[PDB]
């Protein structure tokens, strides 16, 4: 379906600041988070390919001055099993 | 060394020193069946035996043998439990 | 004219391949679902894909202008799209489902223990996937010449077989199998209660 | 029955990678994710006895390069009881 | 009351392989899991004394191959406080 | 002389596709095969008449644009068709441990082949069809006369189906296509047996 | 046909431990052993490609904590003539 | 089924002490020995978990005091498949 | 009578290997297997003088991976009385 931003941040801050940027950087939706526990929180944002791009690649630079950026990884076509058991949004 | 059952526990309040932190345990002695019939003894624990196991326990000099019991005042120790009683071909006891 | 109408449900991953292997357009996927119509004169088959494509969002692989007949093949995953096509395409000719030529089995055998001497002339005859010496063969005519790659689908739905040949435009819709005994039996089997579960005009 | 395999990721980032290599790199049953607490979370898959080894061998390479790689490990075939017992897809 | 066998380890698959190796092991129950968080799961076995004991012992030479074991332990017969305060699977 | 195999037992599917490929006679599976490419490839046509005078064997395969000619020629009994080969050993005049040791170049396995990858390998018509899901088993060998060789040696070890072997080039390509154990365990016999062979570097 | 999977060991017992090990590793089928004299035992799997590998695999490591192996190999696809010539508990009859 | 126990001493005398040893030690059915040629022998006995984990235990303390000792064994839970084609006293 | 071709090799492994390619290589005829004792056993095979000689050449290359060829050797064409005698599979 649509593409898959996400970055993890340990803390909740820097996570709220990746968020905020990732969605004013582009055009994605911000599906929420997910909380992995142990100080870790993951940003989830979906749209298509280049907005997912440009709005990770921004939200990793707004989310790196605050906070610890543990990980950005950008998926631009997740397999439909990987939407229908994870909590990514775009369940069917 | 002889095999009993746990019958209970005894909590001493003022004792030697040394065997603080060691657990107390009143064995009674049964037969192979599994019945207990004699007299009680306070032998310490080394095996981690609850009420109602049946155990071997060692008295003697043979009874500091251990690492936990080693220069201590134990007159008996708890060495082992009972998994089976084998007794001529019928299995008497199991655990 | 309608000569054949028949829809498939899911496409059988040998069937996709072969048609994959051997259409000129855009190339079918296994698990998507397809819809033969084989027409005459075949030159109307273009204007019976214009108004398929014009209406709904199915997408075309075969589309063979044979001697006489003609035919398309129409697939997309929702089985919602190639029905609308489909009722697109009987409204454009203004027939129906039952206006199509009832298949006829014109020949079908099960030649067992083919020698090499056989199998290498069949190698080099098609395209599919090769029998080997010593495989079973089930061989298979169908008239109207659409009908075949039914027999194609429904031989690899309930069986576990090789696609060798298959043929669906011309005079004969042709059907080649290879496979041991007892798939080639069952494959046959099925195919031929495919064939002839089909109504329509005789 | 069917064999067993296991990533698992410090982060959600990481297993959501490896999760996703896995699908795409073998016909090969996603069941989901088990949080354990303190940022490990694992990915658990499902399927034939080598298209699993396959997946979790290219999950693994995935997943190392956007996290953190603790346990790679498949089960060719596991118990009755280990399905009965445990959060692993085919729990009758 | 048979006895309680118990392998932790601080991932989820080291956890699951000490599972399954417990299982085919010896003729013992697995109840589950207990997710203490941290990242610290615990095998729970239960069987008589001696299964127990040689699961156990081959579990914990399964698990050192994949994750960190914390602990492996064998209580011959927990007290009837001890199964009824704590969730190990006989409770009554 | 780039490269003298003898293939003593044709497998089933090897030589199905030499049946689907070759100018000349077609192998029944499986008789045997000598397969020579010898560097210029003006004298392969003058050994290989030499070739099919001399022994009971049947040419199969022909000459590679411009460039060195191969010849494979298969014959029933393995005794005719060794003849065969020392008769176009000696013609050329060449050693049979002259020839050129079988380099692998680029081995590669491709598992769960998605559909699209499917039609771009099964639009080029070899063999047996790529299947969409799959796994895919690459190799290529320095030179092209030892390919046809590995088709041989990963149908024989494993129940895989043969994409494509290309004998007839500068470097062999061979794809093989099956499940994913049995791609694993035909691609180790390949590279095992195009690794084994002895010759000049 | 079925894939071939054996394990030598110089002991019965490092035999033992190998066949259930393979058998519990995978879904295989422990067909038997052949001695062969001189303390020599070989348990034969007959099984799947992946199962066999994967049982083989599993049987080699739990074989050498115990007796020592002498070899230890899967063979894909056997010749017909093999399983109707050798003890391999694939024999027509 | 029944536990397993296993000694193989490449002697013969200690076989005998192994086997009686085994016997005495736990009840515990002496069901064979297996001569595999060469001079080793296998003692194969066959009981309940606790019995052929204590006897097996006795008999490699019996036996090496005898002869050269090869190997010493304890299946606690044998498959189904292993008691079927094997010379272990347990086929039906 | 036909050519005879042997393969001895301590072990079984060997001897199926050795087997495998000599029936795989070319068109001969595997009879059966000799166990001469101490571990050592010959694969007999007998064909066509030239079948044979390839087939014992890649029996030889195949046995040499996996253990312990003894010795490698081709009889072109035995003797009557050797075939009467001993057991090679052609006895009238």
């Amino acid at each position: 379906a649509d593409a898959l931003g996400m970055i993890e941040v340990r803390g909740f801050v820097g996570m709220v600041e990746a968020a905020d940027a990732m969605v004013k950087a582009a055009k994605v939706e911000l599906i929420g988070y997910e909380k992995t526990g142990g100080g870790y929180v993951t940003a989830v944002v979906r749209g298509d390919v280049a907005a997912v791009k440009a709005a990770t690649e921004a939200g990793q630079r707004a989310a790196e001055r605050v906070g610890e950026v543990v990980a950005v990884h950008v998926i631009p076509r997740p397999h439909v099993n990987v939407d229908a058991a994870l909590p990514l949004g775009r369940t069917p | 060394m002889v095999l009993g059952k746990v019958v209970g526990t005894v909590v001493a309040s003022r004792k030697e020193p040394r065997i603080e932190g060691l657990s107390l345990l009143l064995v009674r002695a049964c037969d192979p069946d599994g019945t207990p019939t004699g007299g009680a003894v306070v032998c310490a624990d080394a095996v981690g035996a609850g009420v109602g196991e049946v155990v071997l326990y060692a008295s003697g000099s043979s009874a500091r043998q251990t690492e936990v019991t080693n220069n201590r005042p134990v007159d008996a120790t708890i060495m082992a439990i009972v998994d089976l009683v084998e007794m001529g071909g019928d299995v008497r006891f199991r655990k | 004219t309608l000569r054949t109408y028949i829809f498939l449900d899911a496409l059988q991953p040998q069937l996709a391949t072969f048609i994959g292997k051997t259409a000129r357009g855009f190339l079918p996927v296994p698990g998507q679902a397809s819809l033969w119509v084989e027409i005459a004169p075949g030159i109307a088959i273009n204007r019976v894909t214009d108004a398929a494509l014009k209406a709904t969002k199915v997408q075309p692989a075969v589309q063979v202008v044979e001697r006489a007949y003609g035919l398309l093949e129409v697939h997309h995953f929702d089985q919602g799209e190639v029905l609308a096509a489909g009722s697109t395409i009987l409204d454009k000719l203004e027939v129906r489902e039952e206006g199509r030529l009832k298949p006829q089995v014109m020949t079908h055998q099960i030649i067992r223990a083919v020698e090499a001497y056989q199998t290498q002339i069949i190698n080099r005859n098609s395209q599919g996937m090769m029998i080997l010496p010593g495989e079973s063969l089930f061989i298979l005519e169908t008239q109207p010449a659409g009908y075949a790659v039914l027999a194609a689908n429904e031989a690899e739905k309930a069986a576990n077989v090789h696609l060798v040949n298959v043929t669906p435009y011309g005079a004969f819709g042709r059907l080649y199998l290879a496979g041991s005994e007892a798939e080639i039996d069952a494959a046959a089997e099925a195919a031929e209660a495919a064939i002839r579960s089909v109504s329509g005009v005789a």
